[PDB]
């Protein structure tokens, strides 16, 4: 038999396609430190999409210098609290948590997530971590941070979300000093990301529940006469006669969406403080209006509205210093029109 | 032009007549396959 | 930023939205929405359609 | 080829009988294949504005008819977006006979051409009376 | 020795590598790695490679000669490159 | 008085100013912006208002030339440069720098007195370069080297000032070697060159900087400095104070010989006539005289202008209203446009005595390579003919049935490109009989097809066509009528060679005084009676009406004639065109009434008879020859010649001059295939052949049977033919 070839339906790069074990994306890698100390990640909540008219500043592009309409995602980004500093020791079996110091004073609504750590050992915990770093038991340092969604109104929840973030510094001592400076403080998104820079966005995608292989993997439907013989939206064959089993690579029904996904190289087009600049007439549908500080991300982002979106400094960015975008018009017309 | 010192390194080797591998100018046998006949690389 | 007027309802095309429709004779018409495009393609005239500015002008002519 | 500023959906697939709108003697040409287009299994060859297709002259003069020629689509009813966010659509689909290089066999083009084709092939623009 | 027909090789030393720019008209220079404490000198149209390790000197010369390989054309017409005239 | 507005004025009288006149050419290689520096000599250097000067490469009369690094054809202009406070007329007549260009190159060099050299940096004396130096040597056109854009050697390759110009010092030495080895005598006779002495310049045409020891010194920026400045990167600012044009001009005035000197030089070698008549004297020893001694170099034209046939006024004067003959006939036309190639065109005027150019118009029937002069041109330069046609073509096909439509345009159009390609384009099966007579002709168009339009077609093998003819005087054959009422006793016989040549030239015309024609014929040899009875001629065959008495005959002449014509299109032996055959109607016997005299009865009889006649008259066949001018390197002769002779090629001239053995042999096209092919081995890869229709001769009798046999089957004809009696079926 002389066969016609096709690329495989869907990607096996995301198998098993199960539901994410948490509603928060977890970062498995952190990029290289390339400058002054700072947090490598922030976290906001997706609001919705709008579009801007901007001058194409992208170097070498055909439309560079002319007016272009660019879709943007609005992400409401209230200040996060640096709740703790955690130290990690590297050994043959990998990284292990070795120490943690919690900030002396923490927000009372953190009790919705965890019983509040007391204002106990912070000075001596920090000196213990300093001794550990001096004696070489510490491989690196991360900052445990959490969001404060109570200030938002389109997100109904008041329980904070907690996550670890890397610190970008040239040396472990510099990392520890910066973490001590930022410990217990409220960091704004301008203290993590700058306008016009590329970032990576992680989020839990839109949940679709249980979906068939046609929607879930993009398999072809039965065609022509076969379309009305009783197996229309349904895979042609589960396998060969031998091997006597259904491969895991055969497209099948199952959970669709509500997965963790990372998008790369999303450009920040605006860091705003007043949500009236971006909120349309009538508000964002099912969300409301922006009230705190916000961010405009060029293009689309994984997740629906109100989903927690984690932003991190780019890990596979190609282009060098991009610049500050020239946003000439932010559309606030009614999205419900 | 053609430079003799470049020609010494580029064109002054033997070629195995079964696998085409280059061999030393003094080699009587291919190193890759051990063939006993080797021709000089055709420089014309 | 080109400022464009809807041919049917006479409303300004908001930037990044709207349509331009070209007939065989080179005639160009800006449409603010699918509603205006559909009403233009139905043969309805703006001056007879009341919710458009041309219909409003025709009515206020009296 | 040179990139266009607009995003063009490949609207016309193989078998479409398009009106030919130059003075070459071809009235209707059927798309046979699309140049520089590699497909996938079961997918018909697809062409939008700015694409060059191999066509067969179905109506027209006896010299044009049954000939395998090259044509460039200059008008398409499927809407395409300009870089600045405005969507453009024509009242009909229309093509013009050209060579491999992009030169039109005709001398005048009745009807408006798309600015995308007018820029990708500058001679189509000069041959056309108006570029929209 | 340095030999070329039409394009003058720009050969220099930038530390532990040898930069070979304009090799056959290329816009990207070739990089030849230096081995050990091997001193390479570009004395006009020739290169001298002095060292205390015969392994290192021979490998530096081999690196130069292989970086200056014309991996496409007929070697009987295209002979541009840097070739060892005396081994260690 | 806007620039050229002033020039016009000066020019109109400058005509009779040989002292300052500078009609010269430019010879070298290609891809060196040679025709572009010459664009900038005057057009570039704004010899007219800048807006109307060299803005859009218009300088050259043959506008299309544009710029490829060398002349395209032989276009013309003028530039009045100032040198040591004096406005010399440097009529730029840049000569074609190629090799294929031939019998026309001769006169395209005669248009000037010095072809000039241009060789970009380390390009050197390329094969072509030396080829044009060889051609130059013929027309006594002294050269000056102009090593263009040395930038390569400089900025790009960076060869230190001294070295840089030492490489050229040698190149100059090679140009001397050229003018030594090739023609040793030539050297001392001004042809010698040298940067030092000033007869050699250099400089980037594209950057317009340029210098030469004279220039160098005068400007104060010696070549060393210039190198430093180029290298640096300021070649444009260099150009500014070292104007590309300037240098060239400067040299044309000073170093480059002023026309006058070698005004003679060319003529003798180039002219095949009496170089001692008023005309001869003037053309040689710089003078005017010679009753309008214009030379149609290239029959040209221009929209609402005139037949601007080029011809620098090497002797005579111009005026509007001169009944000028031609080197083909005595046309005699009003010469309104006796102007001078000026600005970026040919400023039409009148008063132009000998000195500058002299492109005369008012014509429409001469030939590119004539010598139109009021004077009764006894032996003008290229006294030649043109009567010829390709006879060994092919059958252009179509590898893909989808390109046929295109192919159709491609081929039908090609006529425009080249009318020498008589594209016998059949229509049914479509075996397109694309013209040709030899392998050259074949590939000649090959590429053209797959380049000026690009098509997926191919070709077949040489169509070995010829011209049918006979060789023996026959005995009256009777050609009866279908309805066995009429009869015609016609005889046939060889057409005398003198007569043949006569009508091959064409002079013997139907539209011609009987009495007159008659004499000519008798002159040739045909007796009075026979010579007077001549009714008509087709191709190169004559029908003679040497009958007396038959009533109602000339009212039938029509029919009988046509009959003849028909046969002349299709041989009775090989069904091939007939040529050089004389047919003579002796008697006849037509029916009284007209009813029994219709074409259907007459035409057969005639055809029948004529044909049979031919058959019986030992009908053979002719074959085209093609004079192989083969410029094999002097040394090489043994092999060169051996090749030709072996291919049954009746050796002609060996042409051994300096280092050039041009062995013509009018090689029979029969075996004139793969000349270059053979050459590459015979003469170790060193020979430059070129061919030209040598003429129709007799196919070797020995091989007749074979030839015929082949032809017969190739067309698709019965092996044997209707031997006499049968075709003459009574």
């Amino acid at each position: 038999m002389a066969s016609i070839h096709r690329p495989k339906r869907g990607s096996l790069a995301f198998s098993p396609r199960k539901r994410a074990k948490s509603h928060i994306p977890r970062f498995r890698a952190w990029p290289e430190a390339t400058g002054e100390p700072k947090l490598q990640s922030f976290a906001g909540y997706k609001v919705g999409m709008t579009h801007v008219i901007m001058v194409d500043d992208t170097k070498n592009s055909l439309t560079q210098g002319m007016e272009i309409s660019v879709p943007v995602t609005v992400i409401e980004t209230p200040a996060i609290r640096v709740a703790a500093i955690r130290a990690y020791a590297e050994d043959s079996t990998g990284e292990k948590a070795i120490a943690e110091v919690w900030a002396a004073d923490l927000d009372p609504e953190l009790k919705r997530r965890i019983p509040i750590p007391a204002a106990g050992n912070q000075a001596e915990a920090l000196e213990n971590i300093g001794k550990l770093i001096e004696e070489g038991r510490v491989s690196d340092v991360r900052a445990v941070i959490y969001t404060l969604p109570k200030s938002l109104t389109g997100v109904p929840k008041k329980v904070p979300d907690i996550m670890e973030s890397g610190i970008s510094a040239r040396d472990l001592g510099t990392k520890f000093e910066y973490s001590k400076t930022i410990l217990g403080t409220l960091v704004s998104v301008t203290d993590v990301f700058k306008n016009g820079t590329l970032v990576d966005t992680a989020a839990i995608t839109i949940g679709k529940g249980t979906q068939g292989p046609v929607k879930r993997w993009g398999i072809q439907l039965m065609k022509g006469k076969h379309s009305r013989q009783g197996s229309l939206r349904q895979v042609g064959t589960l396998g060969a006669f031998n091997p006597s089993r259904v491969s895991w690579r055969v497209p099948q029904m199952g959970q669709m969406g509500y997965h963790q996904r990372t998008e790369f190289n999303k450009r920040i087009l605006k860091i705003g403080s007043d949500g009236e600049e971006v909120t349309p007439e009538g508000g964002f549908i099912n969300y409301g209006l922006v009230r705190g500080d916000y961010i405009l991300i060029k293009g689309s982002v994984p997740g629906p509205s109100k989903r927690l979106i984690r932003l991190r400094d780019p890990i596979r960015a190609k282009k060098a210093d991009l610049g500050e975008p020239n946003i000439l018009y932010i559309s606030r017309e009614s999205k419900q029109g | 032009a053609r430079f003799p010192e470049a020609e010494e390194r580029l064109l002054n080797k033997k070629i195995c007549m079964k696998c085409n591998a280059r061999n030393a100018i003094r080699a009587t046998r291919c190193r890759k396959c051990g063939y006993g006949t080797l021709r000089v690389k055709s420089k014309e | 930023m080109e400022q464009r007027k809807c041919y049917f309802c006479g409303k300004m095309l908001e930037p990044g939205t709207g349509k331009l429709y070209v007939k065989k004779d080179g005639s160009t018409y800006f449409m603010c929405s699918s509603k205006c495009m559909s009403n233009f393609a139905l043969g309805r005239l703006p001056r007879r359609t009341e919710w458009t500015e041309k219909g409003k002008i025709q009515l206020k002519k009296a | 080829m040179k990139g266009m500023r607009s995003n063009i959906p490949r609207a016309l697939n193989a078998g479409a009988q398009i009106a030919c709108v130059d003075n070459t003697g071809a009235k209707v040409v059927e798309i046979i294949s699309v140049k520089k287009y590699r497909g996938v299994k079961n997918r018909m060859p697809c062409a939008g504005i700015g694409d060059m297709c191999v066509v067969s002259v179905k109506k027209g003069t006896p010299e044009m008819r049954k000939q395998v020629l090259l044509a460039v689509v200059v008008r398409q009813k499927q809407e395409f977006r300009r870089p600045d966010g405005l969507h453009v659509s024509f009242e009909d689909n229309a093509m013009v006979i050209t060579d491999e290089e992009g030169i039109p066999k005709g001398t005048d083009i009745k009807g408006p051409v798309a600015r995308e084709v007018a820029e990708r092939f500058p001679k189509i623009g000069t041959t056309a009376s108006i570029i929209v | 020795s340095i030999v070329y027909a039409h394009f003058p090789m720009q050969v220099k030393v930038d530390g532990k590598t040898l930069i070979i720019g304009n090799f056959l008209g290329e816009k990207k220079p070739r990089f030849a790695k230096i081995i050990g404490e091997t001193k390479v000198k570009v004395s006009g149209n020739d290169v001298t490679i002095t060292g205390i390790n015969k392994e290192d000197v021979g490998q530096t010369a081999a690196n130069i000669e292989q970086k200056t390989k014309i991996k496409r054309f007929d070697p009987r017409i295209f002979q541009d490159g840097i070739y060892i005239v005396q081994k260690a | 008085m806007g620039r050229r507005k002033k020039m016009v004025e000066r020019v109109t009288t400058l005509m009779n100013d040989p002292q300052r006149i500078r009609n010269i050419g430019i010879v070298a290689h290609i891809d060196h912006g040679k025709t572009t520096l010459s664009d900038n000599l005057l057009a570039g250097a704004g010899m007219i208002s800048k807006e109307l000067a060299g803005k859009q490469l218009f300088m050259d009369s043959d506008e299309e030339e544009q710029a490829r690094g060398i002349t395209i054809d032989s276009s013309n202009v003028s530039m009045v440069h100032t040198f040591d406070n004096e406005d010399y007329l440097i009529n730029l007549i840049d000569t074609p720098g190629h090799v294929d260009f031939g019998g026309d190159v001769t006169r395209a060099m005669r248009a000037v007195d010095g072809a000039v050299v241009v060789v970009d940096a380390v390009e050197g004396t390329m094969p072509q370069t030396e080829t044009v130096l060889r051609q130059a040597l013929r027309e006594h056109v002294r050269p000056v080297l102009f090593v263009n854009k040395v930038d390569r050697l400089i900025n790009e390759l960076q060869v230190d000032s001294q070295e840089m110009q030492i490489r050229l010092g040698k190149v100059i030495d090679h140009v001397n070697k050229l003018i030594k080895n090739m023609n040793p005598e030539k050297f001392k006779a001004g042809w010698k060159v040298d940067a030092a002495a000033g007869t050699v310049a250099f400089g980037s045409a594209l950057y317009n900087w340029a210098i030469s020891v004279p220039m160098m010194k005068k400007t104060g920026v010696s070549f060393k400095d210039v190198y430093d400045y180029c290298k640096a990167g300021d070649m444009k600012s260099l150009a500014e104070k070292c104007p590309l044009h300037e240098a060239v001009l400067d040299m044309v005035i000073h170093f480059l010989p002023n026309p006058i000197e070698a005004q003679k030089g060319r003529v003798k070698v180039i002219w095949h006539g009496d170089e001692n008549t008023e005309i001869g004297k003037a053309m040689t020893h710089a003078n005017a005289e010679g009753d309008l001694a214009f030379m149609v170099t290239d029959i040209s034209v221009d929209p609402h202008a005139g037949e601007v046939a080029t011809g620098r006024l090497f002797s005579g004067s111009l005026t509007r209203g001169m009944e000028v003959f031609t080197s083909g006939s005595a046309r005699k036309s009003r010469v309104q446009q006796v102007g001078i190639f000026m600005g970026p065109e040919r400023l039409e005027v009148d008063k132009i005595p000998a000195g500058n150019i002299a492109a005369v118009t008012g014509l429409k029937e001469a030939i590119v390579g004539s010598t139109v002069t009021t004077l009764d041109g006894m032996t003008p330069f290229e006294s030649i003919r043109h009567v010829s046609e390709p006879v060994v073509t092919v059958a252009v096909e179509a590898k893909h049935t989808k390109d046929l439509p295109k192919l159709i345009e491609v081929l039908r159009q090609v006529a425009k490109e080249d009318p020498t390609l008589q594209i016998t384009l059949d229509e049914e099966t479509g075996e397109h009989l694309m013209a040709g007579m030899g392998e050259l002709h074949l590939e000649v168009i090959a590429h053209r097809i797959e380049r000026d339009k690009n098509v997926e077609i191919t070709t077949s093998k040489p169509i070995v066509v010829y011209r049918e003819t006979i060789k023996k005087k026959t005995e009256p054959i009777e050609g009866k009528s279908p309805n066995r009422h009429n009869r015609f006793y016609i005889y046939a016989e060889p057409l005398d060679t003198e007569i043949v040549s006569a009508i091959k030239e064409g002079e013997v015309s139907m539209n011609l005084p009987e009495l007159e024609r008659r004499q000519k014929l008798i002159d040739l040899g045909m007796e009075k009676e026979e010579a007077k009875g001549i009714v008509g001629i087709f191709n190169s065959n004559i029908f003679i009406d040497m009958t007396k008495g038959i009533q109602y005959l000339n009212e039938t002449m029509e029919l009988v004639l046509d009959g003849f014509e028909e046969v002349m299109r299709a041989g009775p032996l090989t069904r091939e065109p007939v040529a050089n055959v004389k047919c003579v109607l002796v008697d006849a016997k037509l029916h009284e009434d007209a009813i029994h005299r219709g074409p259907a009865q007459i035409i057969p009889a005639a055809r029948q008879a004529i044909q049979a006649g031919m058959l019986m008259a030992e009908d053979s066949l002719l074959e085209p020859y093609q004079k192989v001018f083969v410029q094999v390197p002097q040394l090489l002769m043994g092999g060169a010649t051996k090749e030709l002779q072996g291919r049954r090629g009746i050796i002609l001239n060996m042409t051994t001059e300096g280092d050039l053995a041009i062995i013509e042999a009018r090689v029979p096209v029969a075996e004139m295939f793969g000349f270059a092919g053979e050459i590459r081995s015979a003469t170790e890869g060193r020979a430059m052949w070129s061919t030209e229709f040598g003429g129709f001769d007799v196919v070797p009798s020995s091989i007749l049977n074979d030839i015929v046999g082949q032809i017969r089957e190739r067309k698709g004809l019965k092996k044997e033919l209707p031997k006499a009696s049968d075709f003459l079926s009574m």
